[PDB]
């Protein structure tokens, strides 16, 4: 069992994220450089415009399920449990975690 | 296939079967490749995995072959390769795997079936293997062709008993086999501590049991060893089956019945062994009238501790 | 670094990364991810070439038949026995190094053997469980790993052959554990009187009757007094006797030059 120590959780939220780029890439199948200065040492990589638009809408896009997500998760565990007397929010909160501790 | 079998060869119907079965180069990247391919890529490339397609040619070939084939026949070399490619794709079903080897064993081939359990047991869990090995270890004895070793029997045996009790199945029927062929190839009483593992596996009951009346038969130096390992609701029942060996070759078995009740409740059952073992004798119905005063006693004192 | 140069289709980049990060000796996790890109990128000449540098890096039988899942994925068989002889000689030549373990390299020899079964191969197949078990001796599950292919694969009488040295070493190594067990005894000779019947085959029932006091000892020595008798037979049945006897002697003078050697062994 166990908790999944951060080297695999790494490399499943990279797998993940590599599953969801190829269901992109089939999604867009069905649905139809490097350059160095010679002044300076700084180099230009020539990028479409495109897939820096949609890297940038899916990170903010995870960031709103991770969110709502969390956010309701806020929802249910301040209306699951009333069992024990408590006196705000984070009584209840800190007496979940008691509860997690058994 | 089944309106051309009618109107015309079984020839003609393998043959139109047979351009279904072409196994490439590699089924292993087909077949993922198609899995993962999002209904892009077409199933007629990916059409030998199907176990229906296989299950019915192969029927096709098992009818088509005479009783008599001997291993020189064309049909005969061609329903093993067509058998073997089935176990080689690995979609091979217990039923349809039981299905090649009787296959090999009516057409002679008996110690190539022997091959055939070997080659499926390793790929399929247990629960399964359990129904595999007795068919195996069945042909290894009582087939007539099998010229096996007693060796190689026992070898048979003890790598699957210990393979299968090993996962964990009963399997009581394995440890009577290897029980019951002891007498007819090799004829000593060994048969006990090959079927004592039966009663201490780490059901049994009843495999503990009928071997403990088979060396009264023998002799009762291997028996009273027996009447103290059996005792150690079921563990009631083991107390009961030593009272009744007791009964077979008295004190010993009064103070068993003290010792099995002081084992457990209930214990009215152990008053009917004690009885019984009164009733045996062809002395005084004072030591059991003594001995039912001590059992009353006793459920007195269980309870004062309730 | 990576998923974000996956985004941009940039496949030189993380190529160029992939290379440095498995330069420094990262871990199981790394290469297996790259070779997951090759893969993805099709690039089969430019993922051999990894496993080359991945079983240098991790030296262990789960990345050499990780290479060989691979090959064996693609069906190419001049490429896959040339990985299996390489796997085999840098597990021979690097022997004094000690680093694959006996259960480990059963993995090795059995793939190696089941893979050429497949190839139609036999002979080559049961070659190298000879080389195997004579490179290493002392590894059981070598030895024992190579009678399952020969129940699955071999003629009945090599089983046969190979069945009875199984039977031999653990017959022997319960013997040598446990000190009286009979039964044991009357099996463990007749294994060697069917199946080995050598010098060993007197020498068995020697050290069979110098473990010979029970009832249900005495009865082996007559058993080897019978595969003695069957085949000096005197000698031995007078020690034997001595255990005691004056009615014998007398019973003995009486009747051994008078009748046989059947009514001298009638006495004990």
């Amino acid at each position: 069992r166990g908790g999944i120590s951060y080297d695999q959780l790494a490399k499943l939220s990279y797998e993940k994220t590599l599953r969801n780029l190829a269901t992109q890439t089939q999604n867009s199948s069905k649905q139809d450089k490097v350059q160095k200065d010679t002044k300076t040492g700084k180099i230009t990589i020539a990028d479409d415009d495109k897939l820096v638009n949609k890297l940038a809408v899916s990170l903010q896009s995870e960031s709103k399920k991770r969110y709502e997500a969390r956010k309701r998760q806020m929802q249910n565990a301040k209306t699951l449990y009333g069992v024990e007397s408590f006196i705000n929010d984070k009584n209840k909160q800190f007496n979940e975690k008691l509860s997690r501790e058994s | 296939a089944d309106r051309e079998l009618d109107k015309e060869g079984v020839e003609r119907a393998f043959s139109i079967l047979e351009d279904a079965l072409h196994v490439p180069t590699n089924p292993e990247i087909l077949l993922e490749k198609y899995k993962n391919g999002h209904r892009k890529i077409p199933a007629q490339t990916v059409l030998f995995n199907s176990l229906r397609i296989w299950s019915k040619y192969i029927d096709y070939l098992e009818a088509y072959c005479p009783k008599d084939a001997n291993s020189s026949d064309k049909i005969f070399n061609k329903t093993k390769m067509a058998y073997n490619t089935v176990i080689d794709l690995r979609l091979i079903t217990p039923a349809m795997a039981e299905n090649f080897a009787l296959f090999l064993q009516n057409h002679y081939e008996v110690m190539e079936s022997f091959q055939v359990y070997e080659k499926t047991i390793p790929l399929f869990p247990p629960e399964i293997q359990y129904e595999l090995w007795i068919e195996y270890l069945e042909v290894a004895t009582s087939h007539q062709l099998s010229s096996l070793s007693p060796e190689h029997i026992r070898f048979l045996f003890e790598k699957a008993l210990k393979n299968l009790c090993s996962n964990g199945i009963d399997c009581k029927t394995i440890f009577i086999a290897y029980s019951v062929f002891e007498e007819r190839i090799s004829g000593l009483i060994s048969k006990s501590i090959e079927i004592l593992r039966r009663g201490a596996v780490i059901r049994l009951q009843l495999w503990r049991m009928c071997i403990s009346k088979a060396e009264s038969t023998l002799g009762p130096s291997v028996t009273r060893e027996l009447y103290q390992e059996c005792i150690q609701k079921a563990v009631e029942f083991v107390i009961k089956f030593s009272d009744f060996e007791s009964s077979i070759g008295a004190r010993e078995i009064l103070a068993y019945g003290a010792k099995l009740l002081p084992p457990s409740n209930t214990e009215l059952w152990d008053s009917f062994e004690i009885f019984e073992l009164k009733h045996g004798d062809k002395t005084y119905k004072d030591m059991l009238k003594m001995k039912k005063v001590l059992e009353s006693n006793m459920l007195i004192d269980s309870a004062s501790v309730s | 670094y990576l998923i974000v140069e996956e985004s941009l289709n940039n496949v030189e980049i993380v190529r160029s990364l992939y290379t440095k990060w498995c330069s420094l000796e990262p871990g199981v996790n790394a290469w297996n991810s790259f070779v997951d890109f090759e893969i993805r990128q099709k690039n089969w000449n430019g993922v051999r070439e990894i496993y080359s540098k991945y079983v240098m890096a991790h030296p262990q039988m789960q990345t050499w038949l990780k290479w060989v899942r691979f090959e064996n994925r693609h069906g190419n068989t001049e490429f896959t026995r040339s990985v299996y002889s390489l796997a085999i000689d840098t597990v021979a030549n690097l022997q004094n190094l000690q680093i694959w373990s006996d259960m480990e390299v059963a993995k090795l020899v059995n793939s190696f053997a089941h893979w050429e079964a497949a190839q139609q191969e036999y002979e080559r197949s049961s070659a190298l469980y000879q080389i195997a078990i004579e490179k290493w001796p002392s590894n059981q599950l070598l030895k024992a790993g190579l009678l399952d292919f020969e129940k699955q694969f071999g003629d009945i009488n090599s089983i046969e052959e190979t069945i009875s040295y199984k039977r031999k070493m653990e017959y022997e190594t319960i013997l040598s554990n446990n000190a009286y067990d009979y039964d044991t005894w009357w099996l463990y000779l007749d294994l060697i009187s069917e199946s080995f019947p050598k010098q060993i085959m007197q020498t068995f029932e020697k050290a069979i009757v110098d473990s010979r006091k029970e009832l249900s000892k005495n009865v082996q020595w007559k058993r080897y007094i019978y595969l003695w008798m069957r085949y000096v037979e005197l000698e031995l049945e007078n020690s034997l006797l001595e255990e005691e006897f004056q009615r014998l002697i007398d019973d003995i003078i009486p009747h051994k030059h008078f009748t046989k050697i059947w009514l001298m062994y009638a006495k004990f």
